[PDB]
């Protein structure tokens, strides 16, 4: 029984060494000398092995991603099976096809991972029993089944999330035990030695929110590593946490690390000045600063010590990520005015404060900044913490973005975060023009929920024109059919072939409408002119062929 | 669409007789090399490349049960029935969408010529042919209405860009009519009639090239 | 109106059709090994049912017939 687990550990398995570690860790050394150590060393190798390839990107030996997602009686899906790619998966379809529901189900699945990492025996989010159940289904329960991949030793991590409507005879339940096991391995090896936890994030529609800038949310917690999991699957990027963390980094960079720690010891010396002035009478500030020293001792020791890298390097890395992914903003830095601490960026050469940034350049910075924050806080043992593993669920990456800026958004995101499995659900063809054919899942525009598969489009979308992607993949005309001014070339050809290619009474006046509408330099009039010449000299060929024949 | 040369009845379907068994009993692989020789591996309804394909019955099996095993009813279909819903053109659309239609209200590419009843324009849109009135005009409307040529986006846009991709070719080849002589300039059009059959769209480019 | 190109400028596979016509006009028809390799990459990445392959075939045969007009000029030349 022990021998089978040791043979499985020799053959390669993360879970097989875990119960061995749990059964030999509770006794004394001598009986545990090198016994616990070899399984700890092998487990930490299986988490932390990685190599630098020929392109310079750190690639882990045991990548973590989601393989398959199965939705049974979930919202509008009868029984839907989706196979997800390793690096990027795009789900496209009309308004009404459940492509936000897919991200919602994956986020509900990842909530168990996040909660069980954060607290031992924790509980993640659960499916609702009012809206997520299919109102047409007669089984009155819905289950969401996912499979996770964590290397060759861990081929499958199953998880099911079940929910039954009220009134059922049998209470259907979840089977989140393998997610519990994997997050237990990560948490109990992280509590004793530092590792690189993965990033789980969901960027839903509710990132499109105004900035308040008067935000005095609870000061003190926004520098601890497990704060990076705080409301990370909520749907909205925690730009509040990012800007509080960035003011923390600016103050610590300009004061705490340039000329050592000073802002605490100056008021320590103030207390040593005022401690023997007679009657003391200062008990309100006698103790509220004394634990600030304890805070800076037991929280900054991780960030300065060998587990978490240098804070100035953290600032440089998050600034580099922001100016690399975010299109026109090229630098981000903080001003300290009398009574205020405000962050300003260089947008198109103009120093613009965050609150008056544009709504299409601020809700993408709210994504990139928060994502880069969570990677640099959760993956500190890397030269580039943006190369850490994780799963990120972006909903409508093309939100509030110009078509000029949609041509590089997913290229910039995949360049900055190579090891993140992005799962995006876009509407625009221009985003699809930068994404491979195999990375696209699609919904046909007749999709009442019965499909057991989502398949890629037939034509390649990586270099195709936007009109071709719109008119072959998304099933939309290039010129609108609800406009009588768009069918004028077709009516021109009908009225011109009615009278054998002569501009007699109808084709000439309709040509005048085309010329007066589209313009002299218009490509539509260019086709019209070319077809006029080609079809006026066609009667010459008709006469020549008639003379040859008879 | 195209004249399909109905060459010879295969000997696979001679043993099985309609009424005793349905269409599902025969294996589907013994008729496709017989059909692809005369079709070129093409749906002859959307005039249409077969990346995925199945066998389509020109007249429906449920209405005329003793017509399926005649071999005059078998053609190729743009797409396959295994899509959980299928496409909206060629063979699937007649059996799934559209509505009521008559057997004599349809054009059959085996003997009837589609050149003088329907007309492929340069914009990818099909119209009825000029001078056509009455029952044949109603037939020319009805075939397009049940086969969705004026219709689904992936067919209409692809036909439009295939015809529009050769417009400079047609323009510059036609503008040298006075420069070149009779036989060596009609040699260009026989070169086109030897060119176009290795493409998806044949009669649309025929209508774009000559008339 | 948007000043946005039909093909993305950040993808080297987007300029294959742009480079094909420049190489074909530089060679003046009569496709060489480099043009055949570029056609092989278009055939590999884009399908047989692709607008890039259709435009490439149209350009190849219009420059082939252009070289045939130069061949027509060859008898009455010199
Ligand atoms: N609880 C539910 N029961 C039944 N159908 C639902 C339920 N929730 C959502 N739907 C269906 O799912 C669709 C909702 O769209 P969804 O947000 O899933 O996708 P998207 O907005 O296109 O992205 C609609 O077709 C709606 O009828």
């Amino acid at each position: 029984m022990t021998k089978q687990y040791e043979r499985k550990a020799k053959g390669g398995n993360l879970l097989s060494a875990f119960e061995l570690y749990q059964r030999n860790s509770d006794k004394a050394p001598g009986l545990g000398e090198m016994l616990v150590g070899e399984w700890f060393e092998m487990c930490r190798d299986y988490i932390q092995d990685g190599h630098v390839d020929e392109s310079g990107i750190f690639r882990p030996d045991n990548a973590f991603y989601l393989r398959r997602l199965t939705l049974k009686d979930f919202r509008r899906f009868s029984l839907l099976e989706i196979k997800l790619e390793e690096d990027l998966t795009v789900i496209i379809g009309n308004n009404g096809k459940g492509k936000t529901s897919i991200l919602y189900a994956i986020a509900k699945t990842l909530s168990w991972f996040v909660a069980n990492i954060l607290k031992e025996g924790g509980s993640g989010q659960r499916l609702s029993e009012m809206t997520d159940i299919k109102n047409d289904a007669e089984d009155r329960y819905s289950d969401v089944s996912s499979t996770f991949f964590f290397g060759k030793g861990l081929k499958s991590v199953p998880i099911r999330l079940s929910r039954s409507a009220l009134g059922t005879a049998e209470r259907r339940d979840s089977e989140v035990k393998p997610a519990k096991d994997l997050a237990d391995i990560w948490r109990v090896i992280n509590e004793v030695n530092t590792i690189n936890l993965p990033t789980f994030a969901l960027y839903n529609v509710e990132r499109s929110q105004p900035f308040n800038r008067n935000i005095k949310d609870n000061t003190g917690r926004r520098e601890e590593r497990f704060d990076a999991y705080s409301q990370t699957l909520g749907g909205a990027g925690r730009f509040d946490h990012f800007v509080e963390w960035y003011i923390y980094l600016h103050k610590r960079t300009v004061s705490d690390i340039s000329s050592s720690i000073k802002e605490l010891e100056q008021q320590v010396n103030d207390l040593q000045r005022t401690v023997d002035g007679g009657m003391v009478s200062v008990k309100s500030l006698l103790e509220q600063m004394k634990f600030k020293l304890s805070e800076a001792i037991e929280r900054n020791d991780a960030a300065v010590s060998s587990r978490v890298l240098t804070e100035s390097v953290q600032k440089s890395i998050v600034e580099k990520a922001i100016c690399s992914v975010v299109p026109s903003i090229s630098n981000i830095w903080v001003e300290m005015i009398t009574g205020s601490d405000l962050v300003k960026v260089t947008n198109d050469g103009h120093d613009v404060t965050i609150d008056q940034l544009s709504d299409g350049l601020r809700v993408f910075l709210s994504l990139v900044a928060d994502l880069a924050r969570r990677m640099v806080m959760l993956n500190p043992l890397l030269e580039n913490p943006l190369e850490g593993r994780g799963i990120v669920l972006i909903d409508q990456i093309e939100l509030h973005l110009h078509p000029k800026w949609q041509q590089e958004v997913i290229l910039n995101l995949r360049s900055a975060f190579p090891n993140i499995q992005f799962i995006i659900t876009t509407h625009s063809p221009i985003v699809l023009s930068t994404i491979e054919k195999r990375c696209i899942r699609e919904f046909e525009p007749n999709d009442d929920g019965d499909q057991s598969f989502l398949d890629s489009p037939d034509m390649q979308t990586k270099g195709s024109e936007n009109a071709q992607i719109l008119e072959q993949v998304m099933n939309v005309h290039s010129t609108p059919p609800g406009i009588a001014e768009s069918h004028w070339l077709g009516n021109f050809e009908l009225l011109l072939l009615d009278n054998s290619g002569e501009l007699d009474n109808h084709s000439q006046v309709l040509y005048d409408q085309i010329k007066a509408h589209f313009g002299i330099d218009s490509i539509e009039l260019k086709k019209a002119d070319s077809l006029i010449r080609i079809n006026k000299m066609k009667n010459k060929l008709n006469k020549i062929r008639a003379e040859k024949g008879k | 669409m195209r004249e399909l040369a109905r060459l010879e009845r295969p000997e696979i379907l001679d043993q099985y007789i309609a009424g005793q068994n349905d269409w599902m009993e025969i294996d589907q692989s013994a008729v496709w090399p017989k059909l692809t020789e005369m079709q070129g591996g093409f749906c002859a309804y959307c005039e249409c490349r077969l990346n995925r394909c199945h066998i389509e019955h020109f007249r429906p099996r449920g209405k005329f049960p003793a017509l399926t095993f005649i071999w005059n009813n078998l053609f190729g279909s743009c797409g396959d029935s295994r899509k959980s819903g299928g496409w909206s053109r060629c063979g699937i659309y007649k059996d799934n969408g559209a509505g009521a239609y008559n057997a004599d209200d349809l054009i059959k590419p085996d003997e009837e010529n589609p050149d003088d009843y329907l007309l492929f324009l340069t914009t990818g849109e099909v119209v009825p042919a000029i001078g056509l009135t009455g029952r044949a005009l109603k037939k020319a409307q009805e075939t397009i209405r049940v086969f969705n040529l004026n219709g689904d986006i992936k067919l209409f846009g692809s036909r439009r860009t295939a015809v529009q991709a050769i417009m400079p070719n047609v323009e510059y080849l036609y503008t040298l009519l006075e420069e070149f002589d009779e036989d060596d300039w009609n040699e260009m059009l026989r070169d086109e009639l030897e060119k176009i059959e290795s493409d998806e769209y044949k009669t649309a480019l025929k209508h774009a090239w000559t008339f």
